RNA sequence: GGAUUAAAACUAGAGUAGCGAAACGGAUUCGAUACCCGUGUAGUUCUAGUAGUAAACUAUGAAUACAAUUAUUUAUAAUAUA
């Protein structure tokens, strides 16, 4: 599950989602795509 | 031992026996060995393909044949120790034959132990007199074991019915129950008619049991009797 | 078995199956019949084949060869 | 590998069949279908095992007393009760070649006839035909097989075995069958051959027995049906009896010299 | 009747479900399975041959006692089964929890 | 050529083997192939392997493990009996049936679609298939395993995200019930479909389908009656049953509510007679091993009406009416609650 | 002697227990243990249960019941019984933690 | 380490039993004759109910006191080994 | 029990040794060759097993 | 050339239970300047040093390239069901 991972000892691949922008920037597709566009 | 030189050459010893004149008349097998020369050579051969499994033996596959990378993430740019040393050893060593068909003789008889106890005769006889169309697993002039279930396998394989191998001896497997089935069903059906028409037998297997359990009783008894009184006297002592 | 292979004899093996060697059908089969030929060839210079064995049960092929 | 032998004149007896007694088709049927149908299915019984190296004979002695080798031991007395029949019917025993062996017809002979006159009261050898025919037609209610035998008392008599069974050993006999009303003196029979069972000294559980076949007759519906028809198997009996290879049957009589 | 009660010495208990074969009554058998008596169950149960590091046990006299004697000697690799490696670590983890005083 | 005609040679079909010939542990089936000869070649000494075996052999079935050894010997033993148990098996007739255990194995079905059952388990269990070494062996295939998954990391992440992005804005089990699932396809995919060496069936002991009935001239047979021993003259301590030998096989035995006075006036020597035995059913066990449970007949002709005895066998669960109502204390605990505050 | 045999003993012990006049038979407790363990005698949870009763202290009776869990994996009406009586919860508490139950 | 190691014997030049131990069997006469003192010891000196006990050893020491010689049994494995080690001794090839 | 239990760990022998004093090359030489004493009886005990199974099966 | 180099030795401090050259007594002997027993010095111990020899031996100086086979144990490398 890697960056996704709720676990509570996540591993370094979360601070490197971080760093990459890649948790946020796939939050605000789902997000774009869930509010704005009803879906 | 040494190679040794003269069980070859007795040619050459009597023909200096009969031209300086040691010996008067020829021996008869003097023109038969000089026709027949005999091997003389002695010496050790290498061997480059292995004709089991049919891998080469010799080769080795440089740097610039694997341009690629390795499972570990790196790029081979030089040769390792391994390719250094040398290896002349594998060519003279008698390679080792192997088989696909060992694990699955292996498999089948760790899953049917019992298969085990149904007798195997091993002596052969013309064995280049067999011709087996494997499509079906029934063969005259052969039982039914687990080596047909292994034919059918690798007959299934090679004519590209299944994919991987497991497709194709389940297939095998579930042939060889039913017809596993189907005789055990006729034994026991033959059996009934003979004792229904009235067949007698004088010893069934339970009861030849039955009698060698009991000429081993005996001796266990008097055995036991003889030793229960040694021991009970040397308690009393 | 390979633990009493001879090294001498290395020309001869086909490879090792199950814990022993395995001769080559195919030099056994010439030198057989390089054997043969020359009994034969004895046989009618019409000299003395002598064949010994002395192992067990090996009598009765001993005798009929004789 | 277990084969069917090679008949001798098979190009006539496969062109038109033996005469007077059965049909090409029926032959063929009876022959060069069914033995093979049995030789294959005895071939797959015993491949592998010790047996694939003895003859069907040897094969149903050795396995008379092991009761779970029952479909060998019917495998092998069916093969060699069909070539005994077969053999006895055969026309010519040997090819006639350049010898016109046809010429002659086999008939019984005086030592045969005076075994029959001594043991069945003096009796006629057509009495005994149509005796054996009514026991035949009488006994075996389906499938199965009629013998004239010789036992070790120098006295000829008649057997009826029901499916498979076997003249040479007796306890495999199959004569009585059990599935329908039993009578007091056939119970008695069997139980009397059951105590000769238990008085056996070996661990095989086997007693000795020399109870010979000098004429077989097979009554297995492979071999009339086709020609005579349901109910006619007396009439094809009758009719085997009549033509028969007195040749063999002499030769299987016992000269003493 | 005569002597009526026996030792379990020389009498074989045959297993449930275990198949036997007619040999198993024989005297014999009691020789050949107490030559062949090997102590299988202490393989399948030794802490030290399943690949723990005998010295992380220095801290267990419990469990180091059952590889000394009544004495406290320790046994020969003979006696004990483990490989060199396993037998020197374990006797130096005993020596030292001895030195310690746990045991 | 040649190496192809030796892989089909007859020596070679038989499985490579190097467990003990002389074992002593518990023995559940057979372990070792019997090789036989025919009478001709037993009196010529050849029985196929490499060396001759000696003369004094006289019984036509062995088994073995090498066909030489540094000693020149080949290690055999003139043995092979376990024929004769299943053959003993095969007479006493009772067919095995597959208790719990559903859908015989010697058939093919179409039930495996229906595969919902804890795969989690089934999954974890087949990644530590090394199960030697804790440290080495399951460390170091689980380093594989996670090797694997974190190359099969990405797909997963687009997956979840594309079909159920709710379970992950809500953070529920459901997120690792979808990484079960998912692991589960992704073990179904190929490479996957395995060898399996645990004992399928019977093992090859009987091939025979519960249902057909023994006919005899007396009837068709209701109860099968086969001799036994009795080894044990006291039943197991702690059970209420004895053991006995029964065509190669020991088995379960009951009592018919007495021992007969056979027992005590025998005492520990009661393994010299013989007995009869009803075999009530015969069962597997995942070892391997065949559990079957047999009944000990004593004729009671001409004798008491076994008066003045005691029921042994008897459930006193007969209670199904007992069993309607809940009785599970969900509505008990409410009316006993009531009983407190005092209705 | 079958597990019973022991088990019955405890019983007598249980008996010398309830009327304490002697000496604390933990000693003798300790010493019919190490007697069944030299005869070999399978331990059953009617032994358990009997030492449960032996017990005193609360964290001993958690430690024993958890240990059960460990090891015997099973529990029975008897020993729900055994707790119930040897917690001294008043009636509501009984009911209210069988309820749970 | 799978299984104890093997150990293996340099060339040797004979393998041999020094004294080779036989299965002795019990002798019934000396059993009696301890038996019966035993039961003097146990029960008195003299002690009436082991009269049957000194009439069996009465018996069998009637004659020679040992009782009956048939048979002296030893060991054949002096000779069986000096057949098979060569075979089995595993020696290299000469 | 007690008899066993000395001879087990070997206290006589030890006593026995104790009494006076040897240097440790002698020491040494004597461990070496006790040692492999015991090696060869082992091994002689194998090869007569060997020998014991041969003749049971015949050869 | 240089450094290290077991016992036994030697120069200074401390230490000296046990063992033990010498020395004095027991015994054994024809004698016994010894083998055995008793009391026991110097030594044996630690710290500073001096000296650099032993059956200091595997009686076999070091390095490099090669040559036919078996057994065991050692570490690491997987067929893959293991
Ligand atoms: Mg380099
Ligand atoms: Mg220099
Ligand atoms: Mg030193
Ligand atoms: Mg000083
Ligand atoms: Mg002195
Ligand atoms: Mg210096
Ligand atoms: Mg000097
Ligand atoms: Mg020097
Ligand atoms: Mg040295
Ligand atoms: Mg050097
Ligand atoms: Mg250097």
């Amino acid at each position: 599950m890697g960056s996704l991972s709720n676990e509570k000892f996540f591993d370094i691949s979360l601070v490197d989602s971080y760093l990459n922008k890649d948790l946020k920037n796939i939050s605000n597709k789902i997000d774009s795509k869930l509010n704005p566009t009803s879906n | 031992m040494k190679i040794q030189t003269n069980a070859v050459n007795v040619l050459q010893r009597t023909s200096a026996y009969l031209k300086s004149g040691l010996l008067k008349e020829t021996p008869a097998w003097y023109n038969v060995v000089a026709s027949i020369p005999p091997s003389t050579k002695f010496t050790r051969e290498p061997r480059f393909k292995n004709p089991s499994n049919g891998h080469i033996i010799g080769k080795l596959v440089d740097v610039t044949e694997q341009p690629h990378a390795n499972n570990k993430g790196l790029y081979k740019t030089r040769p390792n120790s391994s390719d250094k040393r040398v290896g002349v050893k594998r060519l003279y060593r008698p390679p080792k034959l192997t088989y696909v068909e060992d694990r699955l003789r292996s498999l089948f008889y760790k899953q049917h132990p019992w298969e085990l106890s149904r007798p195997k005769i091993l002596v052969e006889n013309e064995i280049g007199d067999e011709n087996y169309d494997w499509s079906h697993m029934l063969q005259i002039g052969r039982p039914l074991d687990g080596e047909s279930v292994i034919q059918r396998t690798m007959y299934l394989i090679k004519t590209k019915q299944y994919g991987d191998m497991v497709e194709a001896y389940d297939h095998a497997r579930y042939e060889f129950y039913a017809l596993r089935m189907q005789e055990e069903t006729e034994q026991q059906v033959a059996l009934e008619e003979a004792e229904m028409f009235g067949s007698l037998f004088g010893v069934s297997a339970i009861e030849h049991g039955i009698q060698k359990e009991q000429e081993v009783l005996d001796v266990w008894e008097k055995k036991v009797v003889e030793e229960t009184e040694l021991m009970a006297a040397r308690t009393s002592n | 078995s390979t633990s009493l292979w001879r090294s001498s004899t290395q020309s001869y093996i086909y490879g090792e199956y199950k814990g022993i060697h395995i001769i080559d059908l195919n030099q056994t089969l010439s030198y057989l019949k390089r054997a043969a030929k020359v009994v034969e060839g004895v046989s009618e210079s019409g000299g003395i084949i002598l064949f010994l064995g002395t192992r067990q049960g090996q009598k009765r092929g001993l005798e009929e060869a004789a | 590998i277990h084969v069917v032998p090679k008949l001798p004149n098979s190009k006539a007896l496969l062109q038109n069949g033996v005469p007077n007694i059965l049909s090409s088709s029926g032959f063929k049927t009876v022959w060069f279908d069914y033995q093979r149908y049995l030789c294959d299915k005895l071939t797959l019984a015993t491949a592998g095992q010790s047996l694939e190296s003895y003859y069907p004979f040897h094969i149903l002695l050795k396995t008379a007393g092991n009761p779970l080798q029952s479909n060998i031991f019917n495998l092998a007395s069916s093969i060699h009760n069909n070539h005994l029949f077969v053999e006895n019917i055969l026309p010519s025993a040997v090819e006639h070649g350049t010898n016109s062996n046809a010429v002659v017809k086999t008939e019984p002979s005086r030592l045969f006839l005076s075994k029959i006159k001594d043991s069945f009261n003096g009796s006629d050898w057509e009495v005994v035909k149509e005796e054996m025919i009514y026991r035949a037609e009488n006994e075996v209610l389906g499938q199965g097989w009629l013998f004239l035998v010789e036992n070790n008392e120098k006295k000829l008599f008649i057997l009826t075995s029901n499916n498979n069974g076997t003249p040479y050993y007796f306890p495999r006999n199959q004569s009585f069958d059990l599935n329908s009303a039993i009578s007091i003196d056939e119970f008695a029979t069997l139980k009397q051959m059951k105590e000769l069972i238990g008085k056996s000294t070996k661990l095989n559980g086997k007693v000795q027995d020399w109870t010979m076949p000098i004429i077989c007759v097979n009554l297995w519906d492979h071999a009339y049906l086709h020609d005579y028809g349901v109910g006619n198997r007396s009439k094809y009996v009758k009719n085997v009896l009549d033509n028969l290879n007195w040749s063999v049957v002499n030769n299987r009589i016992f000269s003493g010299i | 009747q005569q002597t009526k009660k026996i030792d379990q010495s020389l009498s074989k208990k045959l297993p449930k479900g275990t198949i036997y074969d007619p040999f198993d009554f024989s005297m014999g058998r009691i020789h050949l399975d107490r030559k062949y008596q090997a102590n299988k169950n202490s393989n399948r149960n030794d802490i030290m041959k399943s690949g723990a590091n005998p010295l992380e046990f220095y801290a267990r006299p419990r469990i180091l006692s059952r590889y000394v004697t009544s004495t406290g000697r320790i046994q020969h690799r003979d006696i004990t089964g483990l490989s060199a490696k396993n037998q020197r670590r374990l006797s130096k983890a005993i020596r030292r929890c001895q030195a310690i005083g746990l045991m | 050529t040649l190496a192809e005609l030796l892989g089909r040679s007859r020596i070679a079909q038989v499985a490579n083997n190097h467990k003990p010939l002389t074992y002593t542990g518990k023995k559940f089936h057979p372990t070792h192939q019997i090789i036989e000869t025919k009478p001709s070649t037993l009196y010529r000494q050849e029985w196929g392997l490499k060396s001759a075996i000696p003369s004094k052999i006289k019984s036509r079935y062995l088994v073995y493990n090498d066909l030489d050894t540094l000693e020149r010997i080949t290690t055999f033993e003139p043995r092979g009996g376990t024929q004769w148990n299943r053959l003993r098996f095969q007479e006493m007739g009772v067919p095995i049936v597959s208790n719990i255990g559903r859908q015989n194995p010697f058939f093919k079905y179409i039930s495996r679609p229906e595969d919902e059952s804890h795969a989690k388990l089934s999954l974890f269990k087949e990644m530590k298939g090394d199960t030697d070494i804790s440290p080495a062996a399951m460390k170091k295939r689980l380093k594989k395993i996670t090797a694997l998954i974190r190359s099969f990391q990405d797909e997963f992440k687009e997956w979840l995200v594309e079909n159920h992005p709710d379970e992950l804005k809500l953070n529920s089990n459901k997120l690792e019930d979808y990484v079960v699932k998912f692991l589960n396809k992704k073990l179904e995919t190929k490479t996957n479909k395995k060898f399996n060496t645990e004992i399928i069936g019977t093992g090859g002991l009987s091939y025979s389908l519960p249902g057909k009935l023994k006919n005899s001239p007396n009837g068709v047979i209701q109860r099968t009656v086969v001799p036994g021993r009795i080894l044990n003259v006291v039943k197991e301590n702690n059970d209420n049953k004895w053991l006995a030998a029964i065509g190669g096989f020991v088995a379960d035995v009951v009592f018919f509510q007495s021992p007969p006075s056979s027992f005590n006036s025998m005492g520990d020597f009661i393994r010299m007679k013989t007995f009869l035995f009803e075999i009530l059913e015969a069962s597997m066990e995942k070892n391997g091993s065949v559990s079957m449970h047999a009944r000990l007949l004593e004729p009671q002709n001409d004798k008491t009406r076994e008066f003045f005895n005691k029921r042994p066998i008897y459930k006193p669960l007969t209670s199904r009416r007992a069993r309607r109502p809940s009785v599970g204390n969900i509505q008990e605990a409410n009316n006993l609650l009531n009983i407190i505050k005092g209705n | 002697p079958n597990t019973i045999t022991f088990n019955l003993l405890l019983r007598n012990v249980v008996k010398n227990s309830h009327i304490r006049k002697t000496k604390h038979p933990d000693d003798e407790v300790l010493f019919y243990l190490r007697s069944m363990r030299n005869h070999g005698v399978f331990a059953d949870v009617i032994t358990w249960t009997t030492c449960y009763n032996f017990l005193r202290d609360e964290v001993s009776r958690q430690l024993y019941i958890v240990q059960m869990g460990e090891h015997l994996g099973n529990f029975n009406v008897n020993f729900v019984y055994t707790v119930l009586r040897n917690g001294d919860y008043r009636a509501e508490d009984c009911l209210k933690v069988l309820a749970a139950n | 380490s799978g299984k104890p190691p093997v150990y293996r014997l340099p060339p040797l030049p004979r393998l041999k039993v020094k004294k080779p131990i036989i299965r002795q069997e019990a002798n019934k006469c000396l059993v009696l004759m301890s038996n019966l003192l035993q039961c003097w010891s146990s029960y008195g000196h003299m002690s009436p109910k082991c009269a049957g006990l000194v009439t069996e050893l009465k018996s069998c020491t009637s004659e020679s006191a040992l009782g009956k010689r048939n048979n002296v049994q030893k060991s054949n494995i002096n000779y069986h080994a000096a057949r098979l080690y060569d075979r089995i001794n595993g020696k290299p090839h000469d | 029990r007690l008899n066993r239990i000395m001879f087990e760990n070997n206290i006589p022998g030890d006593k026995r040794s104790q009494r006076f004093y040897m240097k440790p090359g002698k020491v040494a030489e004597l461990k070496r060759s006790q040692r492999h004493r015991k090696e060869f009886m082992m091994g002689f005990k194998r090869l007569i097993e060997i020998v014991k199974d041969a003749k049971r099966k015949g050869y």
